[PDB]
């Protein structure tokens, strides 16, 4: 008698708990999850600032109808990486690095070096092989200002510079020195090199030229997310 | 000799239709990491095919060989029946996973809204109750007889079970089973097509200068494999009611199974994921 | 920093090393008999009747 | 000056090796080597439990050998019935990310944490009939790796700053601080008497803790990688590790070194969880070679695989009784074998 009303009573329980999970299946589906990562002082605080308007931080945005969910860490400053096991199942990872420090010296190598270095690790990770990366070049005045009515030559610090020449298919922005195009799309090289050494066809890179007071941002990373989907959708089905 | 020989044939197709099917079937089932939503009209298309090849192939493999029907009237019926439905049940499935990939590809970020587990019955079960409702409820009621001479001697005798039908059935049963699932599936390859060079020229433009093989190579395959099983009949079908003494009877039958050869080939075009094959070595060994 | 740190490991490893150690005959004489006392009351080791297994 | 320090260490270390060099009579495969061995062991699934919409990290068996806990990725803690399978509770989280979880000696809270550097207690049964926060600890710079409730007052976490500490539920302040590792921590366990609790670092070493003293009292240095799972003997005389290059050890606390290993040439993966049986003859490990061994503690043999997962085993662990043994895999799904 009492067996029959407990087991009346639990399977009911099992029943809410499952409807619950079945109205919260959706929610979790429809949303997309990304990583914010980038070296100091880059500017990331700038940017997710800008970005809310309209030891962890997560941001809830949502954009033509889409939701995004973006992690930022800041409590986990380390130098090895472990916790980074847990992000394998991201939409797409969002770097920030000075594109401008190229002089400053933390003594150690030029910061560049150490930005360079760190992606290189990010790009051959086991856990990461098939996640995208979408890549922001910030302070783009600071490099034009140094690198226009400059004491300062990139060719001290980054010797290939020299021997290098800006790319037929490269479109300026209006009326720009020639050089500093030069010079930037010598530091977007530096990366490609990288991105496309070890790219196998899985995942691929997405240079960006941002400054910090732009407001498009938003617009990139739905674009960005768009294009990733549906290239694994295509090469899921052996069409690409 | 030659009974002996097409005998031979008829029996290597039957165990190569049922052999794959049944194998594709019991690896969906077994594996839960293979239960996806697409999966399903895979399953369905697999379930029809093994129902033709266990049900019309061999019966009717048995008359060709015999030369008569040893079988009542309405064992007949039924076999027309079931060839019908089977027929009809095998293509727009084949048009419902065309138009499921287009809105998975032109459509990334409304996928998952779109298609749901729920969703998918409900279209399956439309269309077979589709399929069924065109193959069973002409043919077991009497719409679908001719008139001439032939016809009526042939239906009278209770030995001769061949085919016979009037313009309007003959009409309305192809454009319903091959012509409008032919276009839909000719604009979903195209714009897949088109979105997959879109990709491309964009990596290309990209990183092009560090760095439709695959595209061809597949969407090819897929269309012709189709149109060339299935193209002639759905025209002879037509034609030989248009227009009397212009095609024989030996060529309408060599069409006819030479469209159930089809059935054979779904496994190894739409089951050739590295998944499909991870899971095949372990039921198999 | 290093002017202590050092320091401090320097102490930590005397006092680990000011205790008293057996022979590993005598441990390894203690694990056997344990494992040989308490071995007739391990469902995993010994497979129980299904009557017992609520799980079946 | 300083470097004169270092030179001084260096002496003691051998001192120490020498030591423990003397001590070796006999290794522990020669004294048994006559006990006749348990041969095949076939273990087969009983339930299946499924409901997590992502990979699971943690369980925690309970101590009426009944009820368990595990966490995901989707922000939720799910308490099972193994009997009946049936879910009884299902408990939001306010962060999306968790690495462990616990479940209390008298089954009244449950705690969990992740990569925020909190760790949260929940009270099970309360009025009102819903499961609540109770309290928030907060203090530590990195994130937790493991937390065991040492009594249903006081509670015991590991975090990634190279640090343990003994926290106070009631006034929610550190107690007692525990320190001198160099790598992350990553697991702990406590004795059956609760007197003293070792860590496995990410330096290849693990540490014997006193929790009334607050002070290290030995180290072992037998790995060669980063250390994941950690396991205690029933005796409360030994216990047994996991490292990254597939290799378990035993060690002694008593001798004062290692005195077993378990390894294999055709296994090159990692090492996720560790745990003995109820009479110690048995070590269970599970791999990320999506499937789990059964070893032979005395003889280093092995004597059985489990397997039926579709990626890698994350979580393991014994019940109290003996009855069976649960895995928890990132393929969502929990399983019982017995
Ligand atoms: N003019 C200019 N200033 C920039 C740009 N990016 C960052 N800054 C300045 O950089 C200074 C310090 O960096 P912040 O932008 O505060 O960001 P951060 O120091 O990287 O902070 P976190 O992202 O939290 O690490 C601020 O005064 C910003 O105005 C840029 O593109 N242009
Ligand atoms: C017995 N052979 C039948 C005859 C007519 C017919 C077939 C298939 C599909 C159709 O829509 C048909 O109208 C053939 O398989």
């Amino acid at each position: 008698e009492d067996q029959r009303n407990e087991e009346k009573a639990q399977r009911e329980a099992n029943k809410k708990i499952e409807k619950q999970l079945q109205k919260d299946k959706q929610v979790y589906r429809a949303t997309h999850r990304l990583l914010l990562l980038g070296a100091g002082e880059s500017g990331k605080s700038t940017i997710v600032k800008q970005m809310r308007i309209l030891g962890i931080f997560e941001t809830k945005f949502q954009v033509d109808k889409v939701n995004f969910h973006m992690f930022d860490v800041g409590g986990q400053r380390d130098e090895r990486r472990k916790w980074i096991q847990c992000f394998n199942d991201v939409t797409a990872i969002i770097f920030v690095v000075a594109s401008s420090s190229y002089n400053m010296v933390i003594n150690q190598t030029n910061r560049l070096q150490e930005a360079l270095n760190l992606f290189k690790s990010i790009w051959n990770n086991r856990w990461l092989r098939t996640i995208s990366v979408i890549l922001f070049l910030n302070k783009q005045d600071l490099l034009a200002e140094k690198v226009l009515a400059g004491k300062s030559k990139i060719e001290d610090y980054f010797p290939e510079f020299a021997r290098y020449t800006t790319p037929e298919d490269a479109t300026p922005e209006p009326g720009e020195d020639p050089r500093v195009t030069r010079a930037k799309y010598f530091i977007r090289d530096e990366f490609l090199r990288i991105s496309t050494a070890s790219g196998d066809g899985r995942h691929y890179c997405y240079p960006h030229f941002t400054c910090a007071v732009d407001t498009e941002n938003i617009r990139r990373v739905f674009n960005d997310c768009r294009d990733i989907i549906q290239r694994m959708h295509l090469r899921q089905y052996e069409l690409l | 000799v030659w009974v002996v020989g097409m005998g031979i044939v008829m029996s290597l197709i039957v165990l190569a239709i049922v052999f794959g099917n049944v194998l594709v079937i019991t690896a969906i089932a077994k594996f839960e990491r293979l239960q996806t939503v697409t999966n399903y009209f895979i399953t369905s298309l697999a379930c029809a095919d093994l129902v033709m090849g266990l049900a019309v192939v061999p019966f009717g493999a048995a008359h060709i060989l015999t030369k008569t029907w040893t079988f009542g009237n309405f064992w007949c019926e039924f076999w027309t029946s079931i060839d019908v439905l089977c027929v009809t049940a095998s293509i727009e499935t084949l048009c419902v996973i065309a138009v499921d990939r287009y809105f998975a590809i032109t459509s990334p970020f409304k996928y998952q809204s779109l298609l749901t587990k729920n969703k998918a019955r409900v279209i399956i079960l439309m269309v077979w109750i589709v399929s069924g409702l065109t193959s069973f409820l002409p043919i077991q009621m009497h719409w679908y007889r001719a008139t001439h001479q032939e016809a009526i001697n042939c239906y009278a005798e209770e030995t001769c079970c061949d085919f016979f039908t009037n313009q309007a059935y003959a009409i309305a049963s192809s454009i319903v089973s091959f012509y409008v699932p032919l276009v839909i599936m000719v604009f979903v390859y195209s714009r897949v097509f088109q979105e997959a060079k879109r990709q491309l020229q964009k990596i290309d433009k990209s990183e092009g200068r560090f760095h439709e093989h695959k595209a061809l190579k597949t969407l090819g395959i897929i269309m012709g494999t189709f149109t060339l099983c299935w193209l002639p009949f759905f025209i002879v079908n037509i034609v030989h009611v248009i227009q009397d003494n212009l095609i024989r009877k030996e060529v309408y039958i060599l069409l006819n199974w030479i469209g159930y050869v089809n059935s054979g080939f779904n496994p190894l075009i739409y089951c050739r994921s590295p998944d499909f094959r991870i899971a095949f070595q372990e039921l198999l060994c | 920093a290093s002017i202590a740190q050092a320091r401090k490991l320097v102490e930590q490893l005397k006092m680990e090393a000011n205790i008293d150690r057996i022979k590993v005959s005598k441990a390894a004489a203690d694990l056997m008999a344990y494992c040989e006392a308490h071995a007739k009351e391990d469902p995993l080791l010994t497979p129980v009747p299904a009557s017992e297994n609520p799980f079946r | 000056e300083l470097d004169q320090l270092r030179q001084e260490a260096e002496q003691l270390k051998n001192q120490i090796r020498d030591a423990r060099k003397a001590c070796a009579d006999a290794t522990l495969s020669q004294i048994t080597n006559n006990i006749d061995p348990v041969g095949r062991i076939q273990m087969r699934t009983r339930r299946t439990l499924r409901g997590h919409l992502a990979k699971i990290y943690a369980m925690h068996w309970g101590t009426d050998s009944r009820l368990l806990v595990s966490a995901s990725q989707d922000g939720k803690l799910i308490i099972w019935d193994s009997y009946t399978t049936n879910k009884v509770h299902a408990i939001p989280l306010r962060s999306s990310w968790v690495m462990t979880c616990a479940y209390a000696p008298s089954g009244n809270y449950v705690a969990c944490g992740g990569l925020d550097n909190i760790c949260s207690i929940y009270n099970l049964k309360t009025r009102e009939g819903n499961v609540r926060v109770s309290r928030e600890l907060a203090g530590h710079t990195g994130y937790l790796s493991c937390c065991r409730f040492l009594d249903d007052n006081q509670i015991v976490t590991s975090s990634g700053d190279t640090t343990c500490a003994l926290w106070d539920i009631e006034t929610g302040q550190q107690t007692t601080t525990f320190t001198g590792h160099t790598g992350d921590v990553m697991s702990l366990s406590l004795a059956p008497d609760t007197r003293l609790f070792v860590s496995g670092a990410c330096d290849a070493s693990a540490k014997l803790w006193d929790v009334r003293e607050g002070m290290c009292r030995q180290t072992f240095t037998g790995h060669e990688s980063d250390i994941n799972a950690i396991c205690f003997f029933p005796n409360g005389n030994a216990f047994a590790t996991g490292s990254d290059d597939a290799t378990c050890r035993l060690f002694d606390l008593r001798a004062d070194q290692e005195l077993m290993t378990y390894s294999h040439d055709n296994i090159i993966c990692g090492i996720t969880s560790v745990s003995f049986s109820k009479s110690g003859r048995l070590l269970l490990a599970g791999y990320d070679d999506f499937n789990c061994n059964v070893w032979d503690a005395l003889k280093a043999d092995r004597a059985g695989v489990l397997a039926g997962h579709d990626n890698r085993v994350s979580c393991l662990g014994v019940t109290d009784d003996g009855m069976a043994v649960a895995t928890g895999s990132w393929d969502s799904f929990l399983k019982i074998w017995n």
